């Protein structure tokens, strides 16, 4: 065998790319950030008809205006939100105040390097969306190997290949936070294997005003038939 | 299959990792160590690998307490290491006690830190070999400690790439000064040494450091040579070129 | 304590500090030691003068020979704009002490650091071994607290009264200072060390002088 | 410390233990758990039956867990989750939700997963039962992974595909099992593709059904 | 097949690593030997120094463990140097604990024990030394106590160890003041390794009553002389 | 106890009294106060932490070399630190006597007394010491100062050892009361 | 003891747009004077000023992790600038790391909230703290507070003729106003407190930033 | 120091003073002694200020964390019940007053003993005994909010009257099931001429 | 056979997990370090994931008179970075000392170094340029993964260095006499790094570009902050 913490020949973690291919098989999550707020839609994926879909949250609440979704293995994710939560929480007594959305998207990072002889790296993507005084709405992509860009739009999982390529045709600084919605719907039912409807992917957005919300399946079945 | 593990003894007996380590240090830059009557003399040479190095600032050679002079060869992180082990060893002999770390005792101290590095495979052996010296209250000591942890005393001492023809000057300078060299003298010596030596790595130019310890020139203190003496000294090894 | 030194004053006069201490070490009142110096020069622009426990004060000696070997370190400017400055030294030693307050086993001194920093103003500042950090124009410690303060801040009275205070003034007042030292108390010697820092002609240090 | 790697990523993006885990829980025998509109029942298809303890066990009054896979790794997830019930009550005064006692117990999988010196639990657990002063009912499911999600109907063990299939063709989430009887019946035709029968009812009403009953229900079947 | 490079059994029942750390004993290619007197202990050493910057006075494999304990080591300095240090903080130990010096073979149980420590647990190796230990014992007179990789330790009425290890063994089998014991030693060894030593080539320690001394070499040059006569 | 050290021109001269008591009562007036740490370096206390001081200059010796009486009491120091007076004799500083008082402060003097009998003799110590004596007169200085000591100290008396350490080695003279005591 | 006392009130009155931080420079020891100008009242950053009072080494200790934490703050945040009632926040925190083996004092943090308005916070050795318009701490507090709760709040003062029905309505005082009040309260406290005078220095928080006036006191 | 928490038909009335002192010398007439934990919990100081600002800080931080683990607020009896097993675990006097849905208006008393009692009635300080006195002889469950705010006030201008250590001012508070709501500083000193003037009480005080 | 750990010799005497980190470096952005007698600048070239993504952060902060920027792992130079921080943080508690670029430079060596002796970790993938003013004057250190720490006068790491290094060797007279000017100093750092450019152009978003001087705190330009520079 070899280490887990072993360089390639090309300067690259061997756990980490094994990681972000292990990501690559996950469920199709989408962000889109605007003016208005930043949409975050998921691909539900019930492996059974007898699987309660309104059980599988992927689009979880780190804090009151920061929520995020989860692409991979997303048994790491509840861990890594966990630790958001608590990063969050602990930011609000230490200092008073909320966390910056950046500020938190460090703090989870800090975990994703933190392993060797935690025994391998997390297997999980994080889309982490959230709203603050200091740099508005904003959408982060966070990787196991302890990068993470800001975004105006970004799609992970296993249909991100053609879903940010349509993030690239769609995206303008001018949409709307329905339009956003719209996109979202629209990108997932492009790369969802199922016909999409209520009951298989679920919608989120982060306002000022309202907070982090998640829709619920008539909300967001009046946005589908929208489509 | 036996050179893959740090404590692992060949059929023959070997240690094939220690050996290794020593071809990593045979790769590094040459360095020097003559032992005058009175003091020790230190020098190396620094090889300037673009013009954009801050002359006179990459300094190699370390002190240890105030009369301990160290230079080495090969991974100098690893000598850097090896230093700052030094370092605290001789803090921990001038509390306990209070006179400075003899030379002996601080070699020793080395030896065993050096050798302990050779008896798990969960570390690596040090991929230098140190000329370290000074003076005590015995007057002045030189020693070469070697990645095994091995170590002796010696007249002069030499490590790097153009070891070979540095310890052929140095037995030159022993068998023509049995009486003992003057330390200004060995200074411009190892001004010479490191200037033959550098024929071997002439590919590249280079920057000579020298240090001493001397009980008259620098009151048993270790110094780096600057100045007026570093100029003469270059000035003497340019013109023994011809 | 048990063996202890007595009083240590200093003061800043314009171009520099002057600092003085006896060289004795009382056992309770028995005068046992005459021969401890008790002005410590680090470098050449620092004097740390202890008071208190004298074998505190051979800790704090030895803490000092350390920190200046440490200093010199990978540091081919430590004779020079990167040497160990009055500030630095001080600092280093009230941490130091305030470290041995919070664990319940002080250094049972007081010091007061004397010297001149490299752009040339006078450092004189006080540490204990509670921690309680001062600086004034003139300083002293135990016995001095109470008798040479007053005689020396008839000379600096305040900040502006430094740069009209010649360095032969500041001396005279200081060895006076030691004078009436010896005459009312009984824990005093009659020989004493005087340091003066100068921003000019450096550090000069006066050995055995007598009352 | 014994701390080695043990689950790892494969080139492919795969955690070979975890693999494995899951094909031990799929050696395993049976738990086939069918919720209704106010049922949830678990059943499984020389040896001394008195002693031979139940697969259903009480986590607490309210909350029960089946699993399927190793039954040593079993019994320890069963221990932990138990002491951590108890935990609860003492702490904050509260007995667990369903769903708090399945997050807890995934987390120890999940856990395990991804620690340095230990292996996953080959167990996948059916976690049943209905939160404090609450009527509606729960069932959900653990995997050696740690991912934890809740079901209508579902079985783990061997013939899980066959039985599921069953399931999936005649369980209908328009309209779940109406009656106890409906909900029984389900189960026991599940598992007729020797039964046990364990009902979760509200206000910590948990009973095994009796031999008899069991045999009632076969015949009509 | 990694039987060979921890110290586990191999299939016949073998550690190979101790076997290599004996191979390893050799690497000096130094001989010395060991011999009692009636009232005194001595070994005598080969000093190869063959690099003339070499300081010859740190050249040695001579240890003075104690005041009544020396020690002559057969394998690398640094390993040898280990052991030195092991063997003096251990007779400290035992002279700060039980109120009296460690006897000679009391010493060399300890070092073989530490030795059978390196041989039962993986992560240590080996040390690749043989240690012989001389001392006057206070109950038992003059003693010979030699320690190998293997963790074990035997006393020898006379002993020799090196390349050439059974030329002087069988020397010492067919011939059976310190100064006379030791012009014994270094006249046995010449005569078994067919070559005349000079004052550079010779450690020699003596142990006594009342202290372990190595002679320097002018002393070295005395015996030699007194040989020559 | 009565203990004092006397630097001399040959080296130095370690002496004390031989009675240790409890109270009013002698539980021993023969004991032997003056004790071996190395070769020719000696202490005398005003027990442990002998045997500790002796374990580190005993490893000390085994490493480095000879250690001085200045290395036997900077390990003292290190120790008690973290009354003794330590006299010993070395080939270049040619005896030295280092006392370390209960605060655990080192004091290098010509001479050192400790002790509850020292302090009716620091007067006359004063005034009848001088530097570089003969042996002669330094054992006739230590006999007198001692005597004076035993005859004013209730915890004073027995027999005056003293331990002579010079470079000719180590010699132990005994003084009886009957010889002492009329002096 | 491992504590003690070295003299000195602190003041902390907050406007409605400015904060003042005002303490005397005489530090002592028992009937001592060690020094007669040692500020107390340091500027700390972010229009902050801070003044630990009491136990001097422990102030010391408190005003250097403060300072600290401030740096993080700025190196975490990208250089942010700290809002009072956060650094309030980060000084409970910090305080109530050693709970059972307190910092001995009591501290005053002076500066503008996120509105512009001139907020005081005043913390106990432990870590409670409370925002505050005014508060005084050290030992002259008690020969300070009620003049300025007189003359600042007009406590106990009414509108002539209204037979004590109606109180005399609070006013805006400037900033120079309120530094003539805490001139006259400390030369007051320097006449009938022995611990008080040699000096007063007062740091003004305004949103132009930090500003330091000295004025001498009596030196008996 | 006078703090007191009752339940009534409208929820919780939490009327407290707001003086501290140092001895003799009163250090503060405006002290906040009402933690507000969260938007539906209150924590009132009584003793012990700073330990119970500093542990009922974390006792929001963790109601909010059991928030967004259970997508469920915390109760009442566990928040106590944390306080209470932090208290001891140190081994003041502190009610924690909400208004969840299952538990409806629930007041616990948490003191620095470790003991921790749920109940309807809860005075606490050096002015307890004049308050307690007042609602005991004014209390009811079918008060109403006004009447209750008014008890709330009048036994706090009771125990501040009667009490030198308690004073100041009132605040007031008033915890429904939408949260607690804030009703305002009173001053001790205008209180207690209003309730001479309209209550006919304090006969003995000269006005 | 000997690339697997960082504790194994090759043959040769090589280790080959810390030429993997070199290697590391190698495949990130470059960025550009030069100083003067009085001032030192870093300028990096930002790299974006996606042209829909911002652009990663190359330099960081230190302190008032410090600061570096990165080339390679990001997470590896953030735990680096704050390793620094905390030293000069413990310099500035401990004696109200600036830290030196140079010792703050061979305590990042040092630090570096324990990775590639003992087994179990891993060496940092990441290299740094750092800058500092102190009383000596102005610094420039080369920080590498082997543990290898140099000081410059300019330097640059990342893909594609070796123009802006040849560039900065034939400029080296020029700017090191640049002295009191800091824009200038900042143009030739521009240039430098415009001379490792293949086929994007330096652009508002993607130059980033800080100083650090006698009169200069450390202040890292951004966005339309650069655009008098490109």
């Amino acid at each position: 065998d070899r280490g887990v913490s072993t360089f390639s020949p090309e300067g690259r973690l061997f756990q980490v790319e094994y990681s972000l291919e292990a990501i690559k098989l996950g469920s199709t999550a989408i962000g889109i950030a605007t003016k208005e707020g930043v949409v975050l839609g998921v691909e539900k994926r019930a492996t059974s008809p007898l699987l309660e879909s309104d059980s599988i949250e992927k689009i979880v609440e780190i804090d009151r205006h920061i929520g995020c979704a989860m692409s991979g293995l997303t048994a790491d994710a509840r861990s890594m939100i966990e630790h958001a939560r608590t990063a969050a929480v602990t930011h609000n007594l230490y200092y008073d105040e909320d966390i910056n959305v950046e500020s938190l998207t460090q703090s989870v990072c800090d975990l994703a390097l933190r392993f060797g002889e935690m025994s391998r790296p997390f297997g999980v993507a994080l889309l982490i969306a959230g709203h603050d005084a200091d740099d508005g709405y904003q959408l982060f992509h966070a990787e196991p190997s302890g990068t993470f860009y800001r975004y105006n739009a970004k799609a992970i999982g296993s249909g991100s290949e053609g879903a940010q390529a349509e993030l690239l045709n769609e995206w303008h600084s001018s949409l709307t936070l329905k339009e956003a919605e719209l996109l979202v719907l629209k990108i997932l039912k492009q790369v969802m294997e199922e016909k999409l409807d209520e009951n298989n992917a679920q919608l989120s957005c982060i306002t000022k005003q309202d907070g982090f919300k998640i829709y619920d399946n008539e909300k967001t079945a009046e946005l589908i038939k929208e489509l | 299959g036996y050179d893959l593990s740090n404590s692992v003894f060949s059929p023959d007996g070997r240690n094939f990792q220690v050996e290794y380590a020593v071809k990593a240090v045979e790769n590094g830059t040459t360095s020097i160590g003559i032992k005058c009557n009175d003091g020790v003399v230190f020098a190396v040479e620094k090889l300037i690998t673009s013009k954009l190095l801050v002359p006179q600032k990459n300094v190699k050679i370390q002190v240890v307490d105030r009369h301990i002079g160290c230079v080495y060869s090969g991974l100098i992180p690893d000598g850097r290491h090896l230093v700052n082990r030094g370092r605290e060893e001789a803090a921990s002999f001038k509390k306990l006690y209070k006179t400075p770390i003899p030379i002996p005792a601080f070699a020793d101290r080395l030896g065993q830190y050096v050798q302990a590095h050779t008896l798990y495979n969960s570390v690596r052996p040090f991929g230098v070999s140190t000329i370290f010296g000074g003076v005590d209250k015995n007057g002045a000591h030189l020693y070469m400690l070697e990645p095994s942890g091995s170590y002796w005393g010696y007249k002069g001492a030499a490590t790097g790439k153009g070891r070979q023809s540095a310890k052929a000057e140095l037995e030159k300078l022993v068998d023509h000064h049995p009486e003992g060299l003057s330390a200004r003298e060995a200074v411009k010596q190892a001004a010479k040494i490191i200037y033959l030596a550098h024929e071997d790595n002439k590919e590249k130019d280079f920057e000579l450091e020298i240090s001493w310890c001397s009980l008259s020139e620098t009151n048993g203190l270790h110094k780096f040579v600057k100045g007026d003496l570093l100029q003469e000294a270059i000035d003497f090894a340019q013109k023994e070129i011809n | 304590p048990i063996v202890t030194g007595t009083s240590v004053i200093s003061m800043k006069y314009d171009n520099g500090v002057i600092i003085a201490a006896d060289n004795l070490g009382s056992y309770g009142s028995l005068l046992r030691f005459n021969g401890v110096e008790r002005l410590i020069p680090v470098g050449d622009n620092t004097v740390v003068g202890i008071s208190g426990d004298i074998s505190d004060m051979q800790h704090i000696e030895r803490l000092l020979k350390d920190l200046v070997t440490e200093n010199a370190y990978d540091n081919p400017l430590a004779d020079a704009e990167e040497a160990l400055e009055p500030s630095y030294i001080f600092e280093y030693l009230a941490t130091v002490m305030y470290q041995r307050r919070s664990k319940m086993n002080p250094l049972w001194n007081a010091i007061i650091v004397a010297g001149v920093q490299s752009n040339g103003d006078q450092f004189l500042r006080y540490v204990n071994l509670l921690g309680v950090t001062y600086s004034s124009p003139t300083l002293a410690t135990g016995f001095g607290a109470h008798m040479a303060n007053p005689l020396l801040r008839k000379v600096v009275d305040r900040e502006s009264d430094i740069p009209k205070t010649t360095v032969q003034v500041a001396e005279e007042a200081i060895v006076n200072a030691m004078r009436v030292l010896y005459y009312r108390d009984a824990r005093s010697s009659r020989n004493f060390s005087l340091a003066i820092i100068d921003k000019n002609t450096g550090l000069t240090f006066k050995k055995n002088l007598q009352v | 410390g014994y701390d080695r790697a043990l689950s790892i990523f494969s080139p492919d993006g795969h955690i070979f233990q975890v693999e494995y885990a899951l094909e031990a829980v799929k050696r395993g025998t049976c738990a086939v758990g069918v919720k209704g509109k106010n049922c949830v029942v678990l059943g499984c298809e020389l040896q001394d039956t008195r002693i031979t303890p139940s697969k259903v066990s009480k986590i607490d009054s309210h909350v029960v867990l089946s699993f399927s896979g190793l039954n040593a790794d079993s019994r320890i997830l069963i221990e932990k989750a138990r002491v951590e019930a108890q935990s609860h009550r003492l702490t904050l005064e509260d007995p667990v939700t369903v769903e708090y006692l399945t997050r807890y117990v995934a987390g120890v999988q999940q856990r395990y997963t991804q620690s340095g010196g230990v292996r996953p639990f080959g167990v996948s657990t059916l976690i049943a039962g209905f939160d404090p002063r609450d009527d509606e009912p729960k069932l959900y499911q653990t995997e050696p992974s740690g991912i934890y999600s809740s079901w209508s109907a579902q079985t783990i063990g061997r013939n899980s595909k066959t039985v599921r299939e069953f399931l999936e063709k005649n369980y209908d989430r328009k309209e779940p099992p109406a009656t106890v009887e409906e909900c029984v019946k389900l189960t026991v035709r599940s598992l007729l593709e020797n039964i046990e029968i364990t009902v979760v009812k509200p206000d910590s009403d948990i009973v095994a059904l009796s031999s008899e009953e069991i045999n009632q229900y076969v015949t009509q079947i | 097949g990694y039987d060979r490079h921890i110290t586990i059994f191999s299939p016949e029942g073998r550690l190979y690593q101790v076997e290599y750390a004996f191979k390893a004993t050799n690497q000096t290619n130094i001989n010395s030997l060991a011999v009692r007197g009636k009232d005194c202990t001595v070994v005598i050493s080969q000093k190869k120094v063959p690099d003339k910057l070499l300081d010859p006075t740190t050249v040695s494999y001579i240890f003075c463990i104690s005041r009544t304990i020396g020690m002559v080591v057969n394998g690398p300095i640094p390993d040898a140097r280990n052991a030195a240090l092991r063997a003096k903080a251990e007779a400290a130990e035992f002279r700060y604990k039980y109120g009296y010096d460690m006897p000679c073979d009391v010493l060399a149980k300890r070092m073989a024990n530490l030795s059978q420590i390196y041989t039962q647990r993986a992560y240590m190796r080996p040390l690749g030394v043989i240690l012989t230990f001389v001392s006057v014992d206070e109950e038992l007179g003059p003693s010979i106590y030699k320690t190998d990789p293997a963790g074990y330790y035997v006393g020898y009425k006379a002993t020799a160890t090196g390349p050439k290890q059974q030329e002087i063994t069988t020397n010492l089998e067919n011939h059976f003041s310190w100064e006379k014991v030791v012009e014994f030693a270094i006249t046995h060894m010449i005569d078994a390794l067919g070559t005349e030593f000079s004052k550079n080539d010779l450690e020699v320690g003596v142990a006594t009553k009342d202290k372990f001394f190595t002679l320097s070499a002018e002393n070295i040059e005395e015996r030699l002389v007194a040989i020559a006569e | 106890t009565s203990i004092m050290a006397v630097t001399f021109k040959d080296g130095v001269i370690l002496g004390a009294d031989s009675r240790t008591t409890t109270g009013a009562y002698i539980a021993n007036r023969v004991t032997d106060k003056l004790t071996r740490v190395h070769d020719k370096i000696w202490c005398c206390r005003s027990q442990a932490i002998a045997d500790i001081v002796q374990y580190h200059l005993e490893l000390y010796t085994s490493q480095y070399g000879t250690p001085s009486t200045e290395t036997a009491a900077s390990v003292f120091k290190e120790l008690c630190y973290e009354g003794i007076i330590v006299a010993g004799y070395d080939d270049k500083n040619k005896g030295e006597v280092y006392t370390i008082p209960l605060g655990g402060s080192v004091h290098k003097l010509p001479y050192a007394i400790a002790g509850s009998g020292s302090t009716f003799i620091y007067g006359y110590c004063d005034k009848n010491f001088r530097e570089n004596m003969s042996k002669e007169e330094t054992v006739d200085f230590i006999k007198h100062s001692l005597s004076q000591a035993i005859k004013w100290d209730g915890s004073s008396g027995g027999v005056i050892r003293m331990v002579v350490l010079t470079a000719a080695g180590v010699e132990r003279l005994i003084f009886y009361p009957d010889e002492y005591e009329q002096l | 003891n491992p504590y003690g006392d070295n003299g000195g009130t602190i003041l902390g009155i907050a406007g409605e747009d400015f904060a003042v931080l005002a303490g005397d420079t005489r530090n002592i020891t028992d009937y001592s004077i060690n020094s007669r100008y040692e500020p107390k009242v340091f500027d700390c950053g972010d229009n902050i000023v801070m003044s630990a009072n009491g136990f001097a080494a422990d102030g010391d200790a408190l005003v250097k992790r403060f300072k600290n934490s401030v740096k993080w703050y700025h190196f975490d945040h990208n250089d942010k600038k700290l809002s009072i009632n956060s650094a309030a926040r980060n000084i409970q925190h910090l305080l109530y790391g050693k709970r059972f083996f307190p910092y001995y004092v009591h501290t005053i943090i002076a500066g503008l909230d996120e509105d512009g308005k001139g907020a005081v916070y005043s913390f106990d050795p432990v870590g409670s703290y409370e925002r505050e318009q005014c508060r005084a701490g050290g030992a002259a507090a008690s020969l300070i507070m009620p003049f300025l709760d007189n003359q600042v709040n007009f406590k106990n003062q009414y509108e002539p003729g209204t037979n004590g029905k109606v109180k005399k309505p609070l006013k805006y005082l400037s900033v120079e106003e309120v530094i003539k009040l805490v001139r006259d309260s400390f030369t007051s406290a320097t006449e009938r407190h022995i611990q008080v005078g040699d000096g007063l220095e007062i740091l003004i928080v305004t949103k132009d930033g930090v500003r330091k006036e000295f004025y001498e006191l009596k030196r008996d | 120091t006078t703090t007191l928490a009752f339940r009534f038909q409208g929820g919780i009335i939490v009327a407290v003073d707001s003086r501290a002192t140092a001895g003799n010398w009163v250090a503060s007439q405006t002290v906040k002694k009402v933690i507000e934990i969260n938007p539906f919990l209150l924590g009132t100081m009584a003793g012990g200020a700073a330990d119970c600002q500093f542990w009922e800080t974390w006792l929001g931080s963790q109601c909010r964390l059991h928030e967004l683990r259970e997508k469920e607020r915390i109760s009442v009896a566990a928040a106590s019940k944390i306080l209470s097993n932090l208290v001891y675990q140190y081994k003041m006097g502190t009610m924690i007053c909400g208004y969840t849905r299952k538990e409806g208006p629930t007041i616990y008393y948490v003191d620095s003993d470790g003991t921790r009692l749920k109940g309807d009635i809860f005075c606490v300080g050096s002015g307890q005994t004049f308050a307690y006195g007042v609602l005991d002889s004014n209390y009811k469950w079918d008060l109403s909010v006004e009447d209750a705010l008014y008890l709330g006030k009048r036994s706090i201008l009771a125990a501040a009257h009667r009490d030198a250590y308690s004073g100041g001012s009132v605040n007031l508070y008033h915890v429904t099931e939408d949260g607690w709501i804030y009703h305002g500083n009173h001053d001790v000193g205008e209180l207690f001429w209003k309730v001479k003037e309209e209550e006919g009480s304090f006969n003995n005080v000269i006005g | 056979n000997y690339d697997g750990d960082t504790v194994t010799f090759s043959p040769t005497g090589r280790l080959f997990q810390v030429e993997y980190a070199l290697e590391a470096i190698k495949q990130g952005s470059v960025t550009v370090g030069l100083r003067s007698n009085t001032h030192a600048v870093l300028v990096a070239l930002k790299r974006n994931a996606d042209e829909l993504s911002s652009y990663q952060k190359k330099i960081i902060k230190c302190d008032e008179h410090m600061g570096l920027s990165l080339a390679g792992l990001a997470p590896d130079a953030r735990v680096l970075s704050n390793y620094l921080r905390q030293q000069c943080n413990y310099s500035s508690l401990v004696f109200n000392r600036k830290l030196a670029v140079e010792r703050a430079g061979h305590l990042l060596c040092d630090k570096a170094q324990k990775n590639t002796q003992s087994y179990g970790g891993r060496p940092y993938g990441v290299g740094l340029l750092i800058i500092g003013y102190d009383k000596s004057g102005a610094h420039l250190l080369e920080f590498q993964p082997s543990g290898n720490v140099t000081e410059l006068y300019g330097t640059a790491i990342g893909a594609r260095s070796q123009g802006a290094k040849t560039y900065l060797e034939r400029t080296l007279d020029t700017f090191i006499k640049i002295d009191g000017n800091p824009d200038e100093l900042i143009k030739a750092g521009v240039e430098a790094i415009s001379q490792s450019l293949r086929d994007e152009s330096l652009t508002v978003d993607n130059l980033s570009i800080a100083i650090v001087g006698k009169d200069t705190p450390f202040t890292i330009y951004d966005g339309e902050a650069v655009a008098k520079y490109i």
